[PDB]
RNA sequence: UCCUCCUAAAGAGUAACGGAGGAGCACGAAGGUUGGCUAAUCCUGGUCGGACAUCAGGAGGUUAGUGCAAUGGCAUAAGCC
RNA sequence: GCCGAAGUGGCGAAAGGGACGCAGUUGAUUCAAAAUCAACCGUUGCCGGUUCGAGUCCGGCCUUCGGCACCA
RNA sequence: AUGUUGAUAU
RNA sequence: ACGACCAGGGCUACACACGUGCUACAAUGGCGCAUACAAAGAGAAGCGACCUCGCGAGAGCAAGCGGACCUCAUAAAGUGCGUCGUAGUCCGGAUUGGAGUCUGCAACUCGACUCCAUGAAGUCGGAAUCGCUAGUAAUCGUGGAUCAGAAUGCCACGGUG
C-alpha cells in the first residue's frame, strides 16, 4: 500500500 | 486616646466650622472599626484559619470571631456553616489605639503607598480599604510568616454623605491622593 | 534590616542584602556601603541602628522600588501607546531588540503552544 | 544609537521640506521615504506619510515621538498570525 | 473585655528614624524601631519631556 | 396501605384505570425550659476574591426559614443562637 | 398501538462533588514505509426541574434498539 | 524464537 | 523587457518541527585581591604604544613599525590568600528599561560594544543518539581569513591533560 514506495 | 482627645479638641471644631452643623451631635463620630480576613483556602486546612486568627489578633489586640458561610455555595466549595473567615470590631479606646497605629505606622510601611483612594466610599460616609500584606502591621514578625495574608479595614461612621465621611478622615491627615 | 521599605537579609553580607533592594545591583550596592563607610562583608545583622540609618539615606538617593517600577512600567506604556515598532513588540510579547522569532524567542513567548 | 557628538540625522531633502511645511502651515501630509530621519520638534503637528516599502503610512507627529525615527512607525512586515 | 482570651496589650515605645517618638499600646512585647511614619514619610510630607530631552543632549 | 393538594357544588363527607406530588423515616437533640436573636434578594464600598465566600453600610420587608411532599400555619415566632 | 433498554472523546465500549482500547498529534527507530519505542491530545442526546452543586436524581421530548399486539 | 514491505515508465 | 538605473522595503517575518553550536544548571565551583608559564599569526585608506580624559565602550594627542626591532598583546586555565556554604543561591545571565560609545552618507525595520538597573528558564535532561585509542578526548585561552562595522561559525595556534 500508501494508495501506491521507496521513498 | 491620643486621636480621640484630639477628635474631640480640634476635630469637631472643624467640621463644625466646615458643615455650619446646628448641633455637635450633628458632627461625624467614628462608630467603629472592623478588620475582617476572608480565609477562603481553609476550607483545604483549618490550621490555615487558627494562623489567620493569630495575625488578626496580633494587629488589633482582640480575639477575633471566627465568621462562617452564611449560605452553601457551590462555586466555592463552601457548605453553610463552614468556617472561612475572622473579624474583629474594635470601638472606644481600642479602635482610637488602632486608628492611630494605622495612620502614624503601618500605612507607611505599606511598599509603593502612594495615598489612599477618596473614592473607597459607601455612599453613607463609611470607608474601606484593601491591606495586602499582614506585613505592614510591626505586631507582625516577618520571619515567621506561613503565607503572606491581607485584610480588609472598614471605618464606619455616623457620617451621611461621603463628603461628611472623607471630612472627617481628612481631618486626622488620612492619607488620601 | 529594614531598607527601602523591604525587609532585607539579616544573615548575609551587607554587598549582597542590598542587592534584594529592586533598583541596586552589585555596584550601586558597593557605591551605597562606601558611602555610609561600612565594609561590605559586615553581615546586615551585626550593623547598628545608626548604620541602618544612614543606608536608608544612601539608598534614598537612588530611584528604587515602587518609584523605579513606574518608571519602568511608564517607560514601557509609553512604547506601547505610541505605536512605535518597540511598542508593537511589547504588546505581541515578541523580542523587542531585533532577536530572531523563527527560533528560540522562548522567554518572550513563553513555553511553546503546539498546534 | 548616533553618537551624541555627531547630533542627530535627519535627510536634507526631509529637513527644508518640513521646514518649508511649518512656515506655510499644516498641510497636505508629506510624503517622505526618509525613514531614517529623526523626529525634530518642528515636525510637531505635521502629517508625515513615511515608506514602509510599498505604501506611505500616515505618522501625525506628536511631542512623544521626537527622538524617534520615522520609521519606528512605519512597520514593513504584515503578520496577522498563523492559521487566521 | 472578656478575661484571659485576648493579647496582651501593653504600652510600648516606637522611635522612628526621623525622631519621631511614639508612645501606642500594642502586642508586639517590646519598644519598636521604625524605618519610617507619618510625620516624616514622603506622601504625608508632600516630598514625592522628549522635547527637553532632544534639546539637551543636541543643542544645535 | 398511608400522607398533601385539586376535582368536592363557601360545614362534614363524596366517585372514576380523574389531575398532581409524597411516606414505609429522622432526631438524646433536631426533645424540655430560660434568656437572647430575625430572613430572602439586590445595590454601594472593600486584600487575594471571580456572577456568587468572609467584612461594612444601604435598600427591602419574610419575596426567607421550617430534618423530608403538599396544604394550612408560624414574629408573642412554630424560624435562628 | 403498547412496554423495557439505551444515547458518553474521532470509533467501539466503562464509570450527587471523565477513564480504557484503537484512532489522532509530536518525537524517536528505518534508506523509506509498516511494526515497535517515548511523549501528548481530546470530555457526558435535548429541554425544564430538584439541588449550594447533575454525566450521575426526577419529568417530558427526540433518535436508536429490543419485546408485546392475544381470544375472537 | 519470531521479525512484513519497497508505485509506473526509463 | 525576463535587459538597465533609482529610492524605500525584503532576504532578519514566527502557532510551529528538525539539524549544528554556544552558555549553563554550580563548591573539581562563583566572586575579590595578588602572582606564574605559551604558540601561531596579522599590520600602511593599516597595526597603533606612551601620555591625558572617561566608571566603561572609548576619546584626544602622538612615537614606533612594511616589521626576529614597533604595534595588535594583559594568554587563560594555574598558583597563593580571602569570602560564599548548597540556596534557584554571591549559581545561571536570558529578557526588558534607562543612559551611552564606535563604524558608517545612514544603525527604525536590522549593527557590535559599554554603563546602571532588570535577574527568565535551568537543580544534569524521555525514547533515542554522537565523538574520541594519546599529547588524543576533555578543558583553557590566543590568532587569522572575510571585513567600514558586524562570530557562539570557519580555518589555524599553543597550555593543562
Ligand atoms: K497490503
Ligand atoms: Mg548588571
Ligand atoms: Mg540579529
Ligand atoms: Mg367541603
Ligand atoms: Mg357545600
Ligand atoms: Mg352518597
Ligand atoms: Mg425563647
Ligand atoms: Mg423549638
Ligand atoms: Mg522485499
Ligand atoms: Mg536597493
Ligand atoms: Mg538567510
Ligand atoms: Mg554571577
Ligand atoms: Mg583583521
Ligand atoms: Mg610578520
Ligand atoms: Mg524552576
Ligand atoms: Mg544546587
Ligand atoms: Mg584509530
Ligand atoms: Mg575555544
Ligand atoms: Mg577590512
Ligand atoms: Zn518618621
Amino acid at each position: 500500500x500508501x494508495a501506491x514506495x521507496a521513498g | 486616646a491620643k486621636l480621640h482627645d484630639y477628635y474631640k479638641d480640634e476635630v469637631v471644631k472643624k467640621l463644625m466650622t466646615e458643615f455650619n452643623y446646628n448641633s455637635v451631635m450633628q458632627v461625624p463620630r467614628v462608630e467603629k472599626i472592623t478588620l475582617n480576613m476572608g480565609v477562603g483556602e481553609a476550607i483545604a486546612d483549618k490550621k490555615l484559619l487558627d494562623n489567620a486568627a493569630a495575625d488578626l489578633a496580633a494587629i488589633s489586640g482582640q480575639k477575633p470571631l471566627i465568621t462562617k458561610a452564611r449560605k452553601s455555595v457551590a462555586g466555592f466549595k463552601i457548605r453553610q456553616g463552614y468556617p472561612i473567615g475572622c473579624k474583629v470590631t474594635l470601638r472606644g479606646e481600642r479602635m482610637w489605639e488602632f486608628f492611630e497605629r494605622l495612620i502614624t505606622i503601618a500605612v507607611p510601611r505599606i511598599r509603593d503607598f502612594r495615598g489612599l483612594s477618596a473614592k473607597s466610599f459607601d455612599g453613607r460616609g463609611n470607608y474601606s480599604m484593601g491591606v495586602r500584606e499582614q506585613i505592614i502591621f510591626p505586631e507582625i514578625d516577618y520571619d515567621k510568616v506561613d503565607r503572606v495574608r491581607g485584610l480588609d479595614i472598614t471605618i464606619t461612621t455616623t457620617a451621611k454623605s461621603d463628603e461628611e465621611g472623607r471630612a472627617l478622615l481628612a481631618a486626622f491627615d488620612f492619607p488620601f491622593r | 534590616a529594614r531598607i527601602a521599605g523591604i525587609n532585607i537579609p539579616d544573615h548575609k553580607h551587607a554587598v549582597i542584602a542590598l542587592t534584594s533592594i529592586y533598583g541596586v545591583g552589585k555596584t550601586r550596592s558597593k557605591a551605597i556601603l562606601a558611602a555610609a563607610g561600612i565594609a561590605e562583608d559586615v553581615k546586615i545583622s551585626e550593623l547598628s541602628e545608626g548604620q541602618i540609618d544612614t543606608l536608608r539615606d544612601e539608598v534614598a538617593k537612588f530611584v528604587v522600588e515602587g518609584d523605579l517600577r513606574r518608571e519602568i512600567s511608564m517607560s514601557i506604556k509609553r512604547l506601547m501607546d505610541l505605536g512605535c515598532y518597540r511598542g508593537l513588540r511589547h504588546r505581541r510579547g515578541l523580542p523587542v531588540r531585533g532577536q530572531r522569532t523563527k527560533t528560540n524567542a522562548r522567554t518572550r513567548k513563553g513555553p511553546r503552544k503546539p498546534i | 544609537p548616533r553618537s551624541l557628538k555627531k547630533g542627530p540625522f535627519i535627510d536634507l531633502h526631509l529637513l527644508k521640506k518640513v521646514e518649508k511645511a511649518v512656515e506655510s502651515g499644516d498641510k497636505k501630509p508629506l510624503r517622505t521615504w526618509s525613514r531614517r530621519s529623526t523626529i525634530f520638534p518642528n515636525m510637531i503637528g505635521l502629517t508625515i506619510a513615511v515608506h514602509n516599502g510599498r505604501q506611505h503610512v500616515p505618522v501625525f507627529v506628536t511631542d512623544e515621538m521626537v527622538g524617534h525615527k520615522l520609521g519606528e512607525f512605519a512597520p514593513t512586515r504584515t503578520y496577522r498570525g498563523h492559521a487566521a | 473585655m472578656k478575661k484571659d482570651i485576648h493579647p496582651k496589650y501593653e504600652e510600648i515605645t516606637a522611635s522612628c528614624s526621623c525622631g519621631n517618638v511614639m508612645k501606642i499600646r500594642s502586642t508586639v512585647g517590646h519598644d519598636l524601631n521604625l524605618d519610617v511614619c507619618s510625620k516624616c514619610h514622603p506622601f504625608f510630607t508632600g516630598k514625592q519631556g522628549r522635547v527637553d530631552r532632544f534639546n539637551k543632549r543636541f543643542n544645535i
